[PDB]
């Protein structure tokens, strides 16, 4: 029951958006739009009596240049133990919270289509202020007994300092959930310590996640509240919702459909998105496809879809702003 | 061990 | 029909030149004289009906400071998809019109013995203005009818601005050819965007390459304009000349003798090199191998051999220089 | 008799030191505290009559931050010839007083635990003024021959200058050896090129290390003087101690215990270190492990412990620090 | 899959 | 060749 496996996936697209922050159109060759396009390592090794042991590292891949900043594990590089007790892992990793509740966004966290919430609305200054990873963590991930499972972690800040905040960084979260196959829920609970302008302030952050799969069709759902709490006063809250379904198409196939609404206090305005996606299996590992998606913003807001290795900026307040992704994505 | 690939 | 691969080549040399830009010699233990040292992971999926998905993720390889600057996929890193159709391949590569053409440099585009027409010959300020790989590039390569064959690419600028240029990066190009064994002979045209001295710049390169392989020996040739026309007037244009021979000696062993002509006409220079190579195999994998390079700079041309890993820099105006390099190559 | 081999090590710890530089308790997710994480791959050709072609890439893994600043092979990145002869490598590899002498050190050289000596005691200003490792390598290693051994390499400054310095970065070393199994006793000697302040200056070494193993316990030592001896005169010299014992326990365990002294001369202070080590394997790839240090500083001496991804910084002069890793290594 | 090398 | 891990 031991073994090592090199994997990975390459996931490259031509992807357009008819404006940027200067009101022009971008076009180009992007990555991960079906995917997150990634190299890893990972293993297992039975240590007897149930009990194992794992080490897993992964990078993201940029096949439109060649990770010409230079390739790392950024992704994931934890060492683990697992047995009838669950698991614990040592390292780099998504958070718990988010771990678990990115699992309900349809367009898999990447792409123009995706839930936006896990990210740093606030312009923390910390080195994950989206919510997503953690340095420095250790999580907990508990069995799924009679459908229950839980998951907990905590990240190191080191006594990393800017400005006001000396624990930069730090990281106290976790989830709980029903998970029986067809059904899931999930309400996750997480806080960081950050900075903004050089003043120490809280990321907290509150999610809930629900699916059901009824075979023909799949129907899911986030609601979030990320509030950035700085510790003088004063404080940049959003609201973000979305609403989703897919089905498989003809064998081979699967449409997705994903509504969101993201509702930023500080500025009192709120940013609209629809996005609809095609994947088209050629096998198991190969697939082609699109997506489309049209954001509006309202008032203040400056949101922008995120084709990546083309355009990830913002717009012009209150525009609207369409994007197109069409690609391949090929797993290994 | 042999390294596998992801699919096994 | 379907495999995953992880291979490499380890070249690692002495090497010395003569002089420097300050007229003192240099010797050390350099990289990549016979081979570019390199690592990668490639794959091959048999999709049925002849199709077939691929990727290839390749960066080179430093020895002689264990990749200091840090490891990248910047050879080669594309997906793609091939059948009785040809290929298509997304992702940073070679642009169709440097992956032919340089196949006819007996010296393999690497060490201090090979063409360098594939160069920056005006300091033009994008990332590639060599003219060898291309950022966001899509590339079709048909098959081999009777013969015939051809390639073509373009490669997205995705806005990128340089003072008064706003497509730095833009490659289109192409290549048609004739290859059945023996007789090789390729047509190249390419034009990529840039600047000089934050000016719009256009690179346009043609390139005409043939070669004969009698068996006991093999003839080899290149010839290059490469022209870089900034847009308000003026040109830095460059006629690139090369033959070449090699020859097997007592099985086991190669012999290669390249010269070159570089008539560097914004300069009114030229500079002139023969370079003598010997491999010797070990194995398969595994060669031994010496390279001795005489450049002659004439007036005002200062072109330096590239001992990568040593000096690869320039040399004063008008002075000849002396290069070697002796190492071993190895492929895994 | 042909292989390839792709291999790594994660260790990553919770650690905690009493003080930093100034005087505040650090505590973290840290790497490396049993043996040093790594990721490489490494082959072996057979060549036929004995010889064999060899190549080696590692670079360091650090777990808590998923390598942030990018993946190298910094480690080691040589290929090699091998025979009845012994092995000459080419590349960047620990130097062959560093690879021979570090194996008296019981705690493996990482960690809070170790011996000290190889660390750049002068703020010397070339790349491996730690003498551990250098750029630009040449090593030839004899066989065994009953009991003797010995090493020596050169490394190429290839004229980098600093200051007054125009040869930074070299190396000429070796060492001789007797090893039969339970007795190793070895002398090694090295002078680098370096400089201090901009100041041309030698970095001399003599070490010597011997070990016996009993089987049930091990004892070993070394004796180490550095002295960067600036051309235009003054020396920073430093005499360094260790002697350690090793034991096993019950099976699966191991203890280990560790004393050293580094003489300062340069600032007329000691430092004394006093190092416990547990090594409880669960398998043999999968270990726990802890260690506990007390770092007794005297005068102006302000030597900090080791933990590395936590606090590896000095501390205040005169200061005493303890030091605790708590770990898990995976190898792979 | 097994991961190869280069020369299969 | 096929790649192996560290314990071969
Ligand atoms: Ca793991
Ligand atoms: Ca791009
Ligand atoms: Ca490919
Ligand atoms: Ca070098
Ligand atoms: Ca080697
Ligand atoms: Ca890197
Ligand atoms: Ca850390």
């Amino acid at each position: 029951e031991s073994s090592v496996t090199l994997f990975g996936i390459v996931d490259t697209n031509v992807a357009y958006v008819n404006k940027d922050a200067a009101g022009d159109s971008r076009y180009g060759l992007g990555t991960s739009g079906a995917s997150t396009s990634r190299l890893g390592l990972r293993g297992t090794e039975d240590l007897g009596g149930g009990l194992k042991a794992g080490f897993w590292l992964e990078g993201e891949i940029f096949g439109d240049d060649g990770n010409a900043s230079g390739f790392n594990f950024k992704r994931r590089s934890t060492v683990s133990l697992s047995g009838n007790f669950g698991e614990v892992r040592l390292g780099r990793d998504l958070v718990p919270t988010s771990q678990k509740l990115t699992s309900y966004d349809l367009f898999s966290a990447t792409g123009i289509g995706p839930f936006m919430g896990f990210r740093n609305w606030a312009a923390g200054q910390g080195a994950d202020d989206n919510g997503i990873r953690a340095n420095n963590l250790i999580s907990y991930y508990t069995p799924n007994f009679g459908g229950f499972n839980a998951g907990f972690g905590y990240a190191f800040d080191e006594k990393q300092t800017i400005g006001t905040a000396d624990s930069v960084g730090r990281y106290i979260g976790g989830y709980v959930a029903y998970d029986n196959g067809p059904l899931s829920a999930s309400l996750g609970l997480a806080q960081q310590k950050t900075a903004v302008g050089g003043l120490a302030t809280d990321r907290d952050e509150i999610t809930l996640g629900a699916s059901y799969n009824f075979g023909v069709a799949k129907l899911s759902g986030l609601l979030q509240q990320t509030k950035f709490k700085r510790d003088i006063g004063g404080d940049i809250k959003t609201n973000s919702y979305m609403l989703g379904a897919s089905a498989p198409v003809g064998g081979v196939g699967e449409v997705k459909l994903q509504y969101a609404l993201y509702d930023q206090k500080a500025i009192d305005s709120k940013a609209h998105q629809i996005t609809l996606g095609y994947v088209h299996n050629l096998s198991k590992r190969t697939a082609l496809y699109g997506n489309l998606a049209f954001l509006k913003n309202k008032d203040a807001s400056t949101l922008g879809l995120q084709a990546k290795g083309v355009y990830a900026g913002g717009v012009q307040a209150g525009e609207s702003q369409t994007g197109v992704q069409v690609g391949i994505r090929h797993a290994f | 061990d042999n390294w596998q690939n992801g699919t096994s």
